[PDB]
């Protein structure tokens, strides 16, 4: 739905402000907010655009205000694809971004290996992996490259 | 020469030279035996020419393996090919297969199973060959001499509270 | 080491019975960890979660070691950076326990210079030991029919009213009292009357020297306590031998009554937990669950348990799934009659019911 | 004999049928609690 | 050039030994029944199988080891193909896990998942299979590629047979060829390691280990685990079948393979039945035993066989399981405890025992032998169902049955000559004059040694016990031939004679406190000798 | 919609055996035939039946092989209509699966139609005007229990009674008088027994590879799944329905067994999970039954008599399985091992055999 209506008007990044808006509004709220929530009477929420607005006062009619993270998640997906670009997850030890040269470079040729994804542009996302203490791995299309070492 | 079919009408092949021929070629008789199910896996059932060269590598054949094999006896895996052959392939043993089984009787020097085979072959066969049965006799008597005709524990005297039941 | 969620925060989400919900924004901890709850609550006790699944990546179902009253939502809990854990070592001689390892005596502090979680990973197939020994129990019938076998399992299997609990006592003044090797009590979901009367057999026969030195310990968790508690007593008690087993190189002695308790607490809860009923009511985890719990109580190369379990059968019937599947998880079984007790004999055993795997003439004359 | 014969047949059978209620009456319990799907209603038409 | 991994998704619930996924958007995706690791750290795994895929994407997975180190969040990666295992000759004498671990103890790769021959592939079961006991070899035939079910009530030998039929087995495959000799699978199923140890140790002292494996799936593992271990022993034993050789699958037991396989559907919210069992449980059965089959002439002349376990609470065989696998099964074995008391071990009970495949399955000697045999027992049970409450009248039946129901009696399998020339004896009537608590005296003395050597009154030629090599010869012309028949007879008579003069003379004159002691130790230790 | 043949759909949920089909220009009808076109490295075809539609464009079906190897929005390919079977007398001598497919590696059918497997019962009026009675040429059965044409006839009776030999010389007694062929349903039997009455049949010549062949075969073993051993059944009896109709003679339909159909029944719908009945069988027991059953009739064009082996769970005749099958058995036979003990062939127990033509009002 949201998808359709951005795509009616040829704007996206709209919708992803009001995500990160979403966030912040969700950050400053109670615990448990979404449980007796009212998008009407919430004072941030007032300032979203009119799909994003319509949408969280379905999902609040129908209780399902838990989804939205997931929601986003999937409307950013269709926006990449529809904007040709292939979003590489960069997985990298808890504290310190800094060594993503090497990250870079096996994105590039994870790129250059999956034909399919040519016309699409190369970007990198890189999440924390409490898991991981060293090294770094790297997802794009499904294709996972573990460089990353553990506790022992 | 003429087509055999199998149980459910489908044709085999009866070209079991290559296969013989590498039967001869063994070393060890296990090696026939899988020479023998490989044939079995290829639709080439083996023939009675294919057991008597099977009988005639064990015979000629140093041992079962490289290495030894506990309890190991080419009469009973010789036999064990005649009870396969006869029984669950319905063909009659020819005299050169009990010829090679007395043969290894004598050699090995089991002169009971050197007569027993001597009965059958008379029995089925034309008579068994006078050459093995003096080697058996020859074997037997050297045996009786020597002291080895039966075994000793057998010889030795118990009484019923002496038989040491393990 | 250090947990990484240690002192994580967590809020109460969903309360039914002694299941709780919990969310955590930083991330749901482990499977098996545990939690207690900080708010005041007006409650006379503290209050204590295990974790036991994950419904998603941020919220885990916990069951409740003690009572959920005085509990609201939104209510604060933090992780402890670890599973629930107990004392271990010779200070814990002669002392009476709970699930939690608190000591509830009420004879003063404990000195523990160590503590271990309760769940343990069981022994593989090569730390097994083949030991072949039998056992004098002074018994006419169990040491002539079904010989038990030293580090070995034994089951009592009965009803109600056949004298598990009587033969459980008697073996311990028979045995445990002159045993070099320490004991450990089980009281699972039993009558908190006996308990104290096998405590003050135990103080009469000196086996637990308050002024000396002891030779047993005690862990309690009683009909009284919640499933939680009824659960996991076993398991505290199990590695409190594991200690004396593998830190120290003993042959132990391990008293369990009742184990079925167990099944039937994790069967309350099973429903709850959103696990359909399987066979009788009870959970269908039922097998592993036991099966685990089976295997941990076994004896190793470094020291030797001596398991001797009572069993109880619903309504005499032997045939119920808890009972069959614990029957192969034993070395010796004595099955009790109803009939044979109400004709006189005792012990009431059945010895063409009963079996014993030593019962070969290599091991035994 | 024949009477007890009829008797245990008819037992078993009500055994087996009373176990599968009670699971099926616990199955509907924890799906029924939780059957749920989107609504493509409209909620401003208050 | 990197190794890549396909990732599918993330661990969303975890319920005991399963757990659910959550794909990730835009992802391949996952076949269904295949394999996938669970990334718990960066350089370990646990593995996991596919059983369940949602419309909504998620996917429902049964773990399979290192469940503790699982937790919600986790990264996910699919091998994308069905469950292979080690399988061939370097694995014999090993024990091993149904995912192809070797367990630590003090050649290709074979499909778990396989269908089973079609019509065309199969033969009639001729060959026989020998247990090593003459209760089994002779009322109960078991032939290559047959599926004979063993069902008793706990501490009923159950295990023990299978054991022994296993053990017997060594002897014949070191005299015989490999191409006919038998390769033991042992399927060890949420028993206990101890107990699987003491088998490994019993099989090792007795030389088993050579052509035997072990598969464990023993308690504390997990549920999928103990489900799958059948499918893999079943694949390890194809391994030989198609490659013309013979494998004799043993399982203990599919009670607690049923029982995991509920567990994991009941957690799976999948659709019960009768006892909570699913509907698939038949199916499962059916397509792990229809595996077990004698392939045709032409597909390379292998055999599997299959001897399952069940247990009956009570001698309630009227369960679910158990009427599902005996309907399945070509006949069963059934096991009585009261019987197991009274003595006769093996406890087999006739009445509730057959082997619907016949006598075909049984070799030429031991068909003839039987075809009396089984009359004459059936006569002594009809018989004793009258002299209930009355006086027995000694007749021929009743007297020849007695010895041969003493006869059945052992520990340990006994070879083929001893057993079949004990039962000629017994039918023939050699030991119509020896007693029924001396039969087992008698037959020792027979077997393991010798009395006409002893007393000096030997007359035959190749016909004696201590020439173990005789077997063949008798599996090749029946003992109702000219060859044999009147050395047998002959030394058969000499044998009565002797022991009837001297020993049996001797055992009727004891009278005292020791002697009749000593005797009664004597004749038990031959019971369980022989 | 009304032809749906070659609709194109994706996989949506998988679940065992069962399967959710997604299809954008609307879900068949009931009953259809689906084909997994996809390659998926699977050594066999796989085929689908429909039986539940959720909604406009989703459909359940069951699988009538193993659902290995299968992922999410894989393409599905519509028959066009039910699960068809060839006819013929080309059949004769075959054996065939539910799919009609051959499995004796005999060369190609060369059938010249095919019809579908799930047809309506006959109607009223198609129903034969006459009881007749069907000549066995057997002394015990034509006398004591004799058999009506276009009825059913339960045995009773396991291994060691010469049931096979029963079955061949009823077949071989029909084609030597009515002349007409005849039909045998292996259904959820073992695999080693079909393949010893394979052979005994080609012993007899009842089936000759090189000559003419009195029986067809089809065979659902225990190894196949719930769906081909329910269907297999009315493959079978549509087989003997052509030959009833288009060749108009009277068939025999042998069935070993109809408790083996009623079980994957009773699998089909726990899977489908409908709650099951009292002891646990499909609350559309007799619905089910019936609609094979009635199919088997006496029609004005020719008859179709059926043979089909019982086997009662627990020996429990109240059994509702057995129940419901004897309501809508016509005659009875059983085999009892005393007869055949003291040495009389067939062994029949005439006491406890019966039937309902035992009236003058039919025989004479
Ligand atoms: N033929 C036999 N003669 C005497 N004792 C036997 C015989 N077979 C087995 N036993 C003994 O019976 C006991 C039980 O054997 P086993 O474990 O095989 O039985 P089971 O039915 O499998 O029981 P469980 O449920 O424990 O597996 C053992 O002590 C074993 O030595
Ligand atoms: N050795 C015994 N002699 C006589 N009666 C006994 C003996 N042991 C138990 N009982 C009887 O059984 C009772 C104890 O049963 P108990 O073992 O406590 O049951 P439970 O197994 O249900 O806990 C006694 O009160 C007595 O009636
Ligand atoms: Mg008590
Ligand atoms: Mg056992």
């Amino acid at each position: 739905f949201l998808y359709k209506a951005a795509e009616e008007k040829g704007n996206f990044d709209n919708i992803l402000s009001d995500f990160q808006k979403i966030a912040a509004a969700a950050s400053k709220l109670p615990i448990f907010w979404e449980r007796t929530a009212v998008v009407e009477k919430i004072p941030e929420f007032k300032q979203l655009s009119e799909p994003t607005f319509f949408t969280l006062v379905w999902m609040q009619n129908n209780g399902m205000l838990e989804l939205i993270q997931e929601v986003a998640e999937v409307y950013e997906t269709f926006v990449n694809a529809k904007q040709k670009k292939a979003v590489a997850k960069i997985f990298v030890a808890p504290g310190g971004e800094k060594n993503v040269e090497e990250a870079r470079r096996v994105a590039e040729e994870l790129h250059k290996g999956l034909k399919e994804l040519a016309d699409y542009t190369l970007v990198l996302k890189t999440v924390v992996d409490r898991t991981i203490v060293k090294g770094f791995a790297v997802e794009l299309a499904g294709q996972y490259v573990n460089k990353a070492e553990g506790q022992q | 020469a003429a087509k055999k079919y199998d149980l459910f009408g489908y044709e085999v092949d009866t070209n079991t030279a290559p296969w013989i021929e590498k039967i001869k070629k063994c070393k060890y008789y296990d090696e026939a035996g899988e020479v023998l199910v490989n044939m079995n896996v290829s639709n080439c059932p083996p023939d009675i020419a294919t057991y008597n060269a099977t009988l005639q590598c064990i015979y000629q054949s140093p041992s079962k393996q490289s290495t030894p094999v506990d309890n190991e006896s080419k009469f009973c895996a010789m036999m064990d090919l005649l009870e396969e052959m006869q029984h669950r392939n319905r063909l009659k043993p020819n005299e050169e297969s009990w010829t090679w089984v007395m043969k290894e009787c004598v050699k090995s020097g089991q002169f009971r199973l050197g007569y027993c085979i001597q009965q059958v072959m008379e029995t089925e066969c034309k008579g068994c060959p006078a050459d093995l049965v003096k080697a058996n006799e020859a074997n037997a008597q050297k045996a009786k001499t020597e002291g080895k005709e039966h075994p000793g524990h057998l010889s030795q005297q118990a009484g019923l509270f002496d038989v040491k039941v393990e | 080491p250090v947990a990484d969620h240690k002192g994580r925060v967590g809020h109460v989400s969903q309360v039914i019975g002694a299941v709780v919900d919990v969310h955590f924004a930083d991330g749901v901890p482990p499977v098996l960890t545990a939690l207690d709850v900080v708010d005041k609550l007006g409650r006379d006790e503290p209050l204590t979660l295990e974790i036991v699944q994950h419904l998603d990546a941020h919220t885990g179902r916990c069951i409740a070691m003690q009572t959920t009253d005085l509990l609201k939502l939104k209510a604060k809990v933090v992780s402890t950076g670890g599973n629930i854990s107990v004392p271990v070592g010779r200070e814990t001689l002669g002392r009476i326990f709970n699930v939690l390892g608190d000591a509830i005596d009420q004879r003063g502090p404990v000195g523990e210079k160590l503590r271990m979680p309760i769940h343990a990973v069981a022994p593989k197939l090569a730390d097994q030991a083949a030991e072949d020994a039998v056992l004098t129990t002074g018994i006419k019938v169990i040491d002539l029919i079904l010989p038990y076998c030293k580090g070995g399992k034994i089951g009592l299997f009965g009803g109600a009213g056949v004298g598990k609990t009587v033969i459980i006592m008697e073996l311990i003044n028979n045995v445990a009292k002159g045993h070099g090797g320490f004991s450990v009590f089980a009281g699972v979901g039993e009558r908190t009357r006996e308990g104290t009367d096998l405590y003050l057999e135990m103080m009469q026969s000196k086996v637990i020297d308050l002024k000396g030195e002891s030779k047993c310990v005690l862990v309690y968790g009683q009909m009284n306590e919640p499933p939680g508690a009824r659960a996991r007593v076993a398991q505290s008690a199990l590695t409190m031998a594991e200690y004396f087993r593998d830190v120290e190189g003993q042959d132990v002695l391990l008293f369990i009554d009742n184990i079925f308790r167990f099944t039937q607490a994790n069967s309350e809860v099973s429903a709850l937990l959103g696990r359909i009923p399987a066979a009788v009511g009870y959970q269908p985890t039922l097998a592993e669950d036991l099966g685990q719990l089976q295997e941990r109580i076994t004896s190793t190369t470094k020291g030797s348990i001596t398991s001797v379990q009572a069993v109880y059968v619903p309504a005499d019937d032997i045939t119920d799934p808890a009972p069959a599947t614990t029957f192969s998880h034993l070395d010796a079984t004595t099955v009790l009659d109803r009939a044979v007790a109400e004709s006189g004999i005792y012990p009431a055993v059945n010895p063409l019911e009963c079996a014993s795997r030593i019962m070969d003439p290599d091991v035994i004359s | 004999q024949q009477r007890t014969s009829s008797l245990y047949n008819k037992t078993r059978q009500f055994g087996i049928t009373a176990a599968l209620i009670e699971i099926l009456s616990a199955m509907s319990s924890l799906e029924g609690n939780a059957m749920k799907g989107v609504r493509r209603n409209k909620f401003w038409e208050g | 050039f990197f190794k890549t991994t396909e990732m599918i998704g993330y661990v969303h619930s975890i319920d005991g030994t399963i757990a659910t996924l959550i794909p990730a958007p835009g992802n391949p995706g996952v076949a269904y029944n295949t394999i996938i690791q669970i990334q718990v750290s960066p350089t370990t795994f646990a593995a996991g199988l596919v059983f369940n895929l949602e419309k909504d994407g998620r996917i429902g997975i049964i773990l399979m080891d290192n469940i503790t180190e699982v937790q919600s969040g986790q990264k996910v990666m699919a091998t994308g193909q069905l469950l292979h295992i080690p399988v061939g000759a370097g694995v014999l004498g090993k024990v091993v896990n149904p995912l192809g671990h070797e367990v630590p103890v003090g050649s290709t790769l074979g499909k778990v998942d396989t269908g089973a021959p079609n019509i065309v592939s199969r033969s009639p079961v001729n060959y026989n299979l020998l247990t090593g006991f003459k209760a089994v070899d002779t009322m109960i035939p078991i032939g290559r590629g047959q599926r004979e079910l063993i069902v008793g009530d706990r501490q009923t030998g159950k295990t023990s047979i299978a054991v022994s039929t296993i053990i017997n087995q060594v002897r014949i495959n070191q005299q015989i060829l490999s191409k006919n000799a038998v390769i033991s699978i042992y399927v060890s199923i949420g028993q206990r390691c101890s107990n699987v140890a003491r088998i490994h140790r019993l099989l090792q002292s007795y030389g088993a280990l050579r052509y035997t494996t072990v598969m464990a799936a023993t308690a504390a593992e997990p549920a999928g685990l103990q489900y799958l271990a059948p499918y893999a022993g079943v694949t390890m034993g194809e391994y030989f079948m198609n490659r013309g050789r013979h494998c004799l699958c043993v399982y203990d037991d599919l009670s607690k393979q049923a029982v995991a396989y509920r567990q994991i559907s009941l957690l799976l919210r999948r659709p019960p039945g009768r006892e909570a069992y699913p509907g698939d449980v038949f199916y499962l059965h059916s397509r792990l035993l229809e595996r077990a089959a004698m392939l045709s002439p032409g597909k390379g002349g292998g055999s599997v066989t299959a001897l399952p376990i069940v247990e009956t609470l009570s001698n309630d065989v009227t369960a679910y399981i158990v009427t599902n696998v005996i309907s399945i099964t070509d006949g069963q074995i059934y096991l009585d405890t009261k019987l197991f008391t009274g003595g006769q071990r093996p406890a087999v009970n006739i009445g509730l025992s057959v082997s619907r495949v016949g006598s075909s399955a049984q070799n030429a000697a031991m068909k003839g032998v039987a075809g009396k045999l089984k009359g004459i027992l059936a006569e002594y049970r009809k018989l004793a169902a009258d002299s209930v409450g009355g006086q027995q009248v000694q007749t021929i039946p009743m007297i020849r049955g007695a010895r041969f129901v003493a006869l059945f009696n052992q520990k340990q399998p006994s070879y083929f000559m001893n057993a079949i020339v004990s039962l000629y004896a017994c039918l023939n009537g050699y030991l119509d004059d020896v007693k029924v608590q001396y039969v087992k005296f008698y037959e020792y003395l027979l077997v393991h040694r010798d009395l006409g050597i002893m007393y000096g009154t030997a007359k035959n030629k190749f016909f004696y016990m201590y020439v173990q090599e005789l077997n063949y010869l008798i599996r090749f012309f029946t003992l109702n031939s000219p060859i044999l028949h009147g050395e047998l007879e002959e030394m058969l008579k000499q044998h009565t004679h002797l022991f009837l003069q001297h020993y049996q003379s001797k055992m009727n004159a004891i009278k005292s406190e020791k002697d009749v002691k000593a005797l009664k130790n004597l004749l038990y230790s031959c019971k369980r000798a022989v």
